[PDB]
DNA sequence: TATTGAATAAAATTGGGTAAATTTGACACTATAATGGGTTCGCTCGTTGTGGT
DNA sequence: ACCACAACGAGTTACCTCTCCAAGTGTCAAATTTACCCAATTTTATTCAATA
RNA sequence: UGGGAGAGGUA
């Protein structure tokens, strides 16, 4: 609920400080889920910390990543998602439409786990990409899928008193 | 400006620069002064803001108008101590 | 109204970035203050001439006490008195205009701060308060 | 935010299209059919941004939901309208135009770079005459003006030797071809030789033209413009009239000017126009570019319809009603109002009367938190509904929020600093603010239709800079003399003269009393006048050599008023002050007097009570004005 | 592009009070600061008080000495009418009271006037007295006035003090005044400047457009201009704090005023200022005339 | 769409239409104080100028393009006093009203 | 005189004072010179046999029946049997060009068969522009093949300007160039490449106009020097009437323009009144040109103030529905295509035709 | 129409009546403006005039 | 009994480009003669920048 | 070198109150977008096995 | 929406 509206807010960028309440949000669940999880908890405290943090704020900023993100639109489809077909509307002659071929209709361009990797494999180097995709990105799309569900559960507590 | 380079250099042991004050009017100084936010504010905003422009001035800040321009805390009164502060943060790191 | 007015903003502003930036710039520059007596008389006494000034020297004479005032001390009322039962008529006193610290004046040079009684704190704007000083009885002339 | 400094220099072409999004084609500022602005216009919404807050133009993204996309019907990027006055635009000039600022500012600084004359330069940008770029013979040095015929028979003598151009191209050329370094060493140079001190300032003004140029790194063809910005389109809005009419920005018409202009320009040049036409629409474009630039520089000012010159983006900086004056030194303020004021006189010398009315509209987001402190209202529509009804519990919070609460009052014009003073309010009915008497000197103030600004100071330490620095008992002593500002006047004068003042055969002359309570008790049995010479008994009190006060006591000869003066004056100072009819020299020299023996509070403490007893005596006297 | 306009008219009744602008006809203005009670107010040995005390101070460096001699004058005139409105309740008879006018009307030294009660009927001196019976009114002409030996004549006429100056009593106390005050009928005016029109106060409302600081006027609803002076005024005090939430959180800092607004509403007195939005206004003005400015970060 | 003069107000009380006829008019006579409506207006559907305490809700919720705005004309902020007349101007061409 | 002044309209009516008004003889002399440099140039591109070729593809083109001879020919029913004597020209200029004055009578011949041609301006004007671009290319390429020869020189260029001027199309002019030995001609070895691709480009344009490059290149100087004749008499014709400008002008001065911008607008609707001016109608000049420069002005300060082909052939030739659409309407309903429904018109009558 | 609207209307001498009391009319209606175009101009006059 | 360094498909993303749709600005619409314009001074004081002997 | 003319700028602060500020419609070449083709790269899953 | 002029007035 507050969760899912300071998320949504912080990422749509209005009463723009509750980015970091998302941020400590989102690392306490990291420390709710890190206790069922193995590759997570082989660190200290401190250490951990730091980087469930800002793994915490590269979840968010992959929730954030949106089509007014500064470099990421799509350069074909300008972030709409939606291209006309000059044959189908040719052969057919009502206005038809077709998935946006280069951004697959999201609208944008994700960003990548790898920019992550690179920010967090400079305090701890012997973790590789196998260890990186067996055990560190099903907790990074765990947390924004969380996060996803989050904004639908704020969204149908808000139509529920709204509508 | 001259009277802390021959500061410096008798310090470092050179010759030193000779001078004559000039008395300047109260337009004439405000106008020249090394300010040229201050300057614009004061008067004569298309000549200051050219001479500006083409010597490529840059305003450091210093006076109660430029803050006040600005929009933050003179170097006056209550102002003082946090500009103190932040000077002594800026000039060590 | 029209002309003092103008005169109160170009006094602001030639004086607008004078702030007491130090507590004693370290000169022995000053200012031989008199009585004025000019015309027949008296127009302004020494007392008041010198009054919450800080004096760049000691006094010298061998005069009616030998008087020896310490450099660089505050003339309060009772300084004042001192200099008139000992018949003084000319005080080196620190000015602003001789001043040997760098953007701003020293706490010294200036004196005593005429609102507060006491000696200025560093951090006062003295330009603004100046101009406004001089630029409000303007409308009595 | 975090920021130093702040750095003035010239725009190079690329700079002017890195700020700008979208070059502006066309002179339409909006549709008049419809409220929607023009593609490629003043107000193009695919340049400067859309004119909701997340909505597209034609309608096709509404929502929040597409936080930015490009609607393909009408290009318009879904985000806030803020960027609208923050995106900038640019036109891209036919010709390259002087700009009219370093052509007209005197020294002109281009003369002044060239070393030619402003006369030759204008003669140059006016198409009247050719000045040669280069030349190949020797016939023909560098920067020699030559007149149409000069130039034509110069044509027939070389031909493709030299190359002589017209117009602003000329002037940027010449900028561009000359060597900075090298007229900086030739300058250098040339300073010796010459020993007038004219012409060695003239020399000294051009090679300090030359190293602020070399030191600062800009080029001196940036002083040609090749590409003219657009300010925001709602930094310049179209405001509408109440008759469906329009009134029309000025920016908005000589950026109509400019734009048409450079538009016939264009079209002109690429229909290869006669040269006559193409330098008649050249000459016009540098018209209109330094009409909005600076409209009364140059030439005749360009007026509107209403024969009133039209502002330019110079005519916003500058003056008295410009920025820095009008909206930068000096703004507009919040939580502020302005009555009448009239007398304060049973006030103390920290308090001022507030209206009721006027300190619940200043007051009301502390209202509003007291409200929602307290539990009484649940929501902020209901504090702001229950102040809107006025309860007596809105009137109870207002008057707690209003204690421990300086207001600055402040009487305009404010000639010295004690034209704004703080002051502790006190609610008081009726429509006008009450003043203290003894600050109406220090305000210059009267009570002839005077008005006076209220200020609330919001944040702690603006609380307390109105509590320690500009509360009207800190400033007792003026900053220009020492001299006390809180002098009394004219009515407190009358008051303590006609106290004091003796009279030789009054009432129950002569008589001893045991002190100034027997007095005061005689005169107000009325056995006694206020003016009989008689012999009270008065202790009084003197500081010793240390901060101990020592006590006396004696038959002083006096008059009754002084005996019961003596009542408010406070112990540590003589008889001798009291002891004669006091003026408004004495009265100010005994509160100077009260101040360097006591200090602070027990002047303002004398202060208030002489007011009180100069204004109940003035009053108990009966003094009037007949025409005997 | 107007359907229908409705035009409504308002009636307000004002009473004076304090803060409203009064006047005589010699330049004595100034403003009410207290509406006393009956009780208070100063009277004579009759018991009537007086309607309005004024400063005598105000006469002596202002020379506007027709002030005095008006409330002379009219101290004479409400005398005279006052020994017309004791016959009137009397119901003495018209012989009196013909004769008394007439006595009143022949007064002057050598004034031109010649008004003669014996041409007149018995209704039209009825008719002239029940007129005359709130004071007889007086044509005093400028530079060709009654003297001082006329009032005095027709202050003896009207069994009142010769020297205008009556004894009066503090209606507090009940004591008697020291000094003999003048009293006297002045004619006093209520200027337009009413403290209903002048009384205006705001916390927030709306904003302009430009240069996103408030409006101006009681109509608008905005706030008062802390001007170039004032801004002086607390530079000479050291009051920064207070300098630059006038700067910013009053004014135009659009991020920041509704910050400090729910600050306060929060219990929370503290501000959190940022850049002035007339200062972008202004650097993209000079952007805008081909120069680059900008800010420095560091 | 055209504003409407109308004696149906959304979000005000029956304290507001104690004063008005059936027409959204105010009576001749009517002893109305500051804060009354005298005659009311609404916008059609579509406001003007939004308030931001509800302006993010507008956004993030979505504007409805329905609930139209009080601009009713009110008497000023302490100011009493009857009403005297009213004069209806309606343009020529249509329909007027019942109370003009 | 030049200087003290700053007023614009001062400025140009100080420089147009410069010139004189013409008489009643000095509009035909000079649309005389308009005719003598459009004759000169329809001359000099009627001897090109590119120009032949082009207008007889033309002719088979138009002859598809997808357009009317209207917006062809004005005049001289006579169209078929002339464009059959011009493929009998086509012919003779083609079997007797190989041997040379007979070369020389049959340019001749087409050069006075070319002149009855009474065709439309817009056609003629659209056609010679393509001729215009195929010279324009061909001009580009010998300004490519000039600065290839200096690029890699540094040497007085002048010697190979007189060992250049001869046929400089074989190899004789480059082995007499190297092999005389001059200090380039031995570091002059790696052009060798280039001036081969440049025989090659001479090879390929000898077939593709059959015609050498010398006639060629002085055609197209005295084309140009023609058309600069006919501009310049354009232009001499165009500056000694601004006073006409002036005085249609002066009656629109404050209905919302300045002084300036409506002599300007007037300006151009000089030029475009010169443009398309005939002489041969007893009116000198001036009535003809105060319809455009009145047209110009008060335009602008008026202005100041398959299935997809198949259905939108019915819905904008009005086939079977209530009522006919033109453009607009299609281009609302159908898609933001304005213009590009009419090239979808223009691409089904050519898949019609 | 447009000439005599525009100074009837918007003339510097074209002004709004005070009408506070009878004296206010009449004073505005006898009133003498040294200002107005073609007469002085107010902030460059001095003393002499 | 397990987690992970190296390696590798492999599809998504970046960057570049490119031929075909599609906008976009202009132009048509036309022939008695006409041929050079309307617009501010009763402001002072001072300062700085320009031109002859 | 010194004098005699032109042009800019400045002139108190607020505060108020008012009024006043013609008709689309069809056609052409260019250039501009736009849906889309394809290498370089690189991010992510997936196999081997090899230490632990 | 809320701008700019002009006029008048107050201290
Ligand atoms: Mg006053
Ligand atoms: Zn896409
Ligand atoms: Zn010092
Ligand atoms: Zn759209």
């Amino acid at each position: 609920a507050g969760f899912g509206m300071a998320a949504f807010c912080g990422k749509h960028e209005l009463s723009q400080n509750d980015k970091q309440k998302a941020i400590n949000y989102l690392m306490q669940f990291a420390h709710k889920v890190s206790g069922k999880y193995r590759g997570v908890a082989k660190l200290e405290g401190n250490t951990k910390a730091k980087v469930l943090q800002v793994l915490a704020t590269f979840a968010y900023a992959d929730y954030c990543r949106s089509a007014a993100t500064p470099g990421a639109r799509c350069r074909d489809c300008h972030g709409t998602g939606r291209a006309v077909d000059i044959a189908k509307t040719e052969l057919w002659g009502r206005v038809v439409e077709k998935e946006c071929g280069r951004c697959k209709g999201v609208g944008y361009s994700r960003m990548p786990a790898s920019a992550a990797y690179r920010a967090v494999t400079m305090l701890i180097p012997n973790l590789t990409q196998p260890t990186w995709s067996r055990t560190v990105k099903p907790l990074y799309d765990a947390l924004v899928v969380q996060c996803h569900k989050e904004e639908s559960i704020a969204d149908n507590i808000l139509n529920a008193v709204t509508r | 400006r001259v009277k802390i380079a021959n500061r410096e250099l008798e310090a470092n042991g050179k010759v030193g620069a000779t001078y004559s004050r000039d008395l300047l009017g109260i337009t004439k100084a405000s106008l020249a002064t090394e300010s040229f936010i201050s300057a614009a504010s004061f008067q004569e905003t298309t000549r200051v803001l050219t001479e500006a422009a083409v010597a490529g001035k840059r305003d450091e800040l210093r006076g109660l108008k430029e803050n006040v321009i600005v929009g933050r805390l003179i170097p006056a009164g209550t102002g003082y101590a946090y500009h103190q502060d932040r000077m002594r943060r800026r000039a060590a790191g | 109204t029209a002309n003092s007015g103008y005169l109160t903003r170009r006094l602001v502003d030639v004086a607008q970035d004078l702030v007491v930036t130090e507590d004693d710039c370290g000169t022995h520059e000053g200012i031989m203050m008199t009585p004025v007596i000019e015309g027949g008389d008296v127009k302004e006494p020494l007392r008041d001439r010198v009054l919450g000034r800080v004096t760049a020297e000691d006094v010298l004479k061998p005069g009616t006490a030998d008087i020896l005032v310490p450099r660089n001390t505050l003339l309060h009322e009772q300084w004042c008195d001192l200099l008139e039962e000992n018949s003084v008529d000319a005080v080196k006193v620190r000015s602003v205009v001789s001043c040997d610290t760098d953007f701003g004046v020293c706490a010294h040079c200036y004196g005593r701060d005429l609102a507060r009684g006491h000696i200025i704190n560093k951090g006062e704007a003295i330009g603004v308060i100046a101009a406004q000083s001089i630029g409000e009885p303007g409308t009595q002339l | 935010e975090e920021f130093d400094a702040i750095k003035i220099a010239l725009a190079s072409p690329d700079m002017i299209r890195s700020w700008s999004f979208g070059e502006v084609k066309k002179p339409e500022t909006i549709n008049y059919r419809t409220f929607k602005p023009e593609r490629d216009g003043l107000f193009c919404a695919r340049i400067f941004g859309p004119v909701k807050d997340y909505e597209c133009l034609c309608g096709k993204y509404k929502r929040l939901k597409h936080r930015g996309v490009i609607c393909e019907k009408c290009g318009v990027e879904v985000t806030q309208t803020k960027v609208r006055r923050e995106r900038m635009g640019h036109i891209e000039l036919a010709s390259p135009t002087a700009h009219i600022w370093f052509l007209k500012s005197l020294p002109s600084r281009i003369g002044l770079l060239l070393d030619m004359p402003l006369r030759d330069i204008e003669r140059v940008l006016y198409f009247e005459s050719y000045v040669v770029i280069e030349g190949g013979m020797t016939n023909l040095e560098r920067q020699q003006i030559l007149t149409e015929e000069q130039y034509l028979d110069a044509l027939e003598e070389f031909g493709d030797e030299f190359d002589a151009k017209m117009g602003a191209e000329a002037i940027q050329a010449l900028l561009k071809s000359m060597d900075l370094e090298q007229e900086c060493e030739q300058l250098r140079e040339e300073l010796n030789e010459t020993n007038s001190e004219t012409k060695r300032k003239k020399l000294t003004k051009r090679i300090k033209l030359l190293e602020a140029f070399v030191q600062s790194g800009n080029k001196p063809e940036w002083m040609i413009l090749t590409v003219l910005p657009v300010l925001p389109p709602d930094l310049r809005p179209l405001v509408p009239l109440d008759g469906g009419r329009f009134a029309t920005s000025d920016l908005n018409d000589l950026y109509r000017r400019v734009i048409n202009r450079n538009n016939r320009l264009k079209r002109l040049l690429d229909l290869a126009a006669p040269d006559i036409i193409v330098r008649n629409e050249k000459r016009m474009l540098q018209e209109a570019v330094d009409a909005l630039l600076d409209n009364g520089r140059r030439g005749r000012a360009i007026t509107g319809s209403n024969k009133r010159p039209l502002k330019s983006l110079a005519d916003m900086i500058k003056g008295k009603q410009g920025r820095f004056r009008q909206n930068l030194l000096g703004k507009r303020v919040d939580y502020s109002g302005r009555s009448v004021i009239t007398v304060g006189p049973y006030l103390r010398l920290h308090q001022c009367g507030l209206p009721k009315k006027m300190a619940l509209e200043l007051f009301k987001p502390f209202i509003y938190g007291k409200l929602e402190l307290r539990g009484l209202a649940t929501t902020i529509k209901a504090a702001k509904k229950m102040v809107e009804r006025e309860e007596a519990v809105v009137w109870d919070i207002l008057d707690e929020v209003i204690r421990e609460h300086p207001v600055l009052l402040n009487r305009a014009p404010t000639l010295h600093r004690l034209g704004i003073q703080a002051f502790e309010p006190v609610l008081i009915e009726g429509k006008a603010i009450q003043l203290h008497p003894l600050v109406c000197a220090a305000y210059n103030a009267d009570f002839d239709g005077d008005q006076m600004a209220v200020h609330v100071p919001l944040t702690l330490e603006a609380q307390l800079e109105a509590r320690a620095l500009m509360m009207s008992t800190n400033n007792i002593l003026s900053p220009a003399n020492g001299e006390p500002i809180i002098v009394p006047s004219q009515d407190v004068v009358l008051g303590l003269y006609y106290m004091t003042r003796d009279c030789v055969n009054a009432k129950g002359e002569g008589m001893v009393l045991t002190g100034p309570k027997e007095a005061e008790r005689l005169y107000r049995s009325g056995l006694a006048s206020l003016h009989a010479r008689v012999k009270v008994r008065i202790t009084e009190y003197e500081k010793d050599a240390n901060g101990e006060l020592v006590a006396k006591t004696s038959l002083k000869d006096t008059t009754v008023g002084r005996a019961i003066l003596w009542m408010i004056v406070p112990k540590g100072l003589p008889y001798s002050i009291v002891n004669q009819a006091l003026g408004k020299k004495a009265i100010s020299k005994m509160l100077n007097t009260c101040y360097r023996i006591l200090g602070l509070k027990p002047t303002v403490i004398f202060a208030d009570q002489i007011m009180y007893t100069g204004f109940a005596y003035a009053a108990r006297s009966g003094a009037s004005v007949g025409i005997d | 592009g107007v359907l229908k306009i409705v035009k409504v008219y308002l009636a307000v009744k004002r009473r004076i009070q304090p803060g409203d602008k009064m006047a005589g006809r010699h330049g004595n203005k100034g403003v009410i600061s207290k509406i006393n009670p009956i009780e208070d107010m100063p009277y004579d040995e009759n018991g009537t008080p007086v309607d309005i005390v004024l400063n005598p101070l105000g006469v002596p460096s202002r020379m506007n000495i027709g002030q005095i001699l008006e409330t002379h004058l009219g101290m004479a005139a409400k005398g005279i009418g006052d020994k017309i409105n004791a016959m009137l309740k009397q119901q003495q008879e018209v012989a009196k009271l013909r004769e008394f006018i007439q006595r009143a009307y022949d007064l002057g030294a050598d004034v031109r006037q010649k008004v003669d009660l014996s041409t007149f009927s018995d209704e039209e001196v009825m008719r002239l007295a029940e007129n005359l019976r709130k004071g007889m009114p007086i044509a005093t002409p400028v530079f060709d006035g009654a003297k001082e030996a006329e009032i005095k004549e027709l202050l003896k006429l009207g069994d009142l003090p010769t020297s205008g100056q009556i004894r009066l009593y503090d209606g507090r106390t009940g004591e008697q005044f020291e000094r003999p005050v003048t009293v006297g009928y002045m004619y006093m005016l209520k200027l337009n400047h009413l403290v209903d029109d002048k009384m205006h106060a705001r916390s927030t409302g709306s904003y302009s457009l430009v240069t996103q600081q408030p409006l101006g006027g009681k109509a608008q609803f905005g706030g008062q201009r802390f001007g170039e002076m004032e801004v002086w005024a607390l530079e000479a005090y050291g009051a920064a704090y207070t300098l630059q939430e006038m700067l910013t959180v009053k004014s135009d800092d659009v991020n920041g005023r509704t910050k400090m607004y729910k600050n306060i509403v929060d219990g929370n007195h503290q501000m959190e200022p940022g850049m002035p939005e007339s200062f972008n206004v202004l650097l993209k003005e000079i952007r805008s005339l081909g120069i680059n400015i900008e800010l420095e970060d560091e | 769409g055209p504003e409407e003069i109308t004696a149906d107000i959304p979000n005000v009380g029956e304290a507001a239409l104690s004063k008005l006829d059936e027409s959204g008019i105010v009576y001749i006579g009517a002893e109305v104080t500051g804060g009354d409506i005298l005659v009311g207006k609404v916008t059609p559907k579509g406001e003007t100028q939004l308030t931001p305490e509800e302006k993010l809700l507008r956004a993030i919720f979505g504007e409805k393009a329905s609930d139209v705005k009080d601009s009713s004309l009110r008497v000023p902020n302490g100011v009493s006093g009857t009403v005297i007349d009213v004069q209806v101007f309606t343009r020529d061409g249509v329909e007027k009203d019942k109370r003009a | 005189e030049i200087g003290r002044t700053t007023d614009p309209v001062r400025m140009y009516m100080r420089e147009m004072g410069t010139v004189e008004l013409l008489t009643r003889e000095g509009e035909i002399d000079i649309a005389k010179r308009i005719e003598d440099g459009i004759n000169q140039v329809q001359c000099s591109v009627a001897e090109y046999p590119e120009a032949i070729t082009y207008l007889l593809e033309q002719y088979d083109r138009v002859e598809a029946e997808e357009a009317r001879l209207s917006d062809l020919i004005t005049g001289f029913e006579l169209a078929r049997e002339k464009f059959a004597e011009l493929r009998a020209q086509y012919v003779v200029t083609r079997d007797t060009i190989k041997a040379h004055a007979t070369a020389q009578e049959e340019i001749l011949k087409l050069s006075e068969v070319f002149k009855q041609f009474r065709l439309v301006p817009k056609q003629f004007d659209y056609l010679v522009n393509s001729m215009r671009v195929m010279m324009d290319r061909v001009r580009t390429q010998e300004r490519l093949i000039m600065k290839l020869c200096v690029e890699q020189c540094k040497m007085p260029k002048k010697n190979f300007i007189t060992l250049f001027t001869g046929n400089e199309t074989s190899d004789t002019w480059f082995n007499a160039a190297i092999a005389m030995n001059k200090p380039w001609s031995e570091k002059l070895h790696d052009v060798s490449e280039e001036v081969h691709r440049a025989l090659q480009k001479l090879q390929q344009i000898e077939e593709e106009t059959g015609l050498t490059i010398e006639q060629v290149k002085d055609i197209n100087r005295r084309m140009s020097i023609g058309e600069a004749k006919a501009r310049r008499a354009k232009k001499e014709m165009v500056e000694a009437n601004l006073r006409l400008v002036i005085s249609i002008a002066k009656k629109y001065t404050n209905r919302g323009l300045q002084f300036l911008d409506l002599i300007q607008e007037g300006n151009i609707g000089l030029m475009k009144a010169v443009d398309k001016f005939e002489y041969r109608r007893g009116y000198k000049f001036s009535t003809y040109a105060t319809w455009w420069i009145r047209q110009a002005i008060t335009r602008s300060i008026a202005d100041q103030a398959t299935a997809r082909e198949a259905k939108v052939l019915r819905m904008r030739f009005g086939i079977d529905m209530n009522t006919d659409y033109t453009l607009e309407e299609v281009g609302k309903q159908f898609d933001v295509t304005r213009e590009r429904i009419r090239q979808i018109e223009a691409k089904a009558l050519r898949k019609l035709r | 129409s447009a000439a005599v609207k525009e100074f009837f209307g918007s003339s510097q001498l074209s002004q709004f009546m005070d009408q506070n009391n009878p004296l206010s009319e009449i004073t505005h209606k006898r009133r003498i403006s040294a200002l107005g175009p073609g007469g002085l101009t107010r902030e460059r006059a001095g003393f002499e005039v």
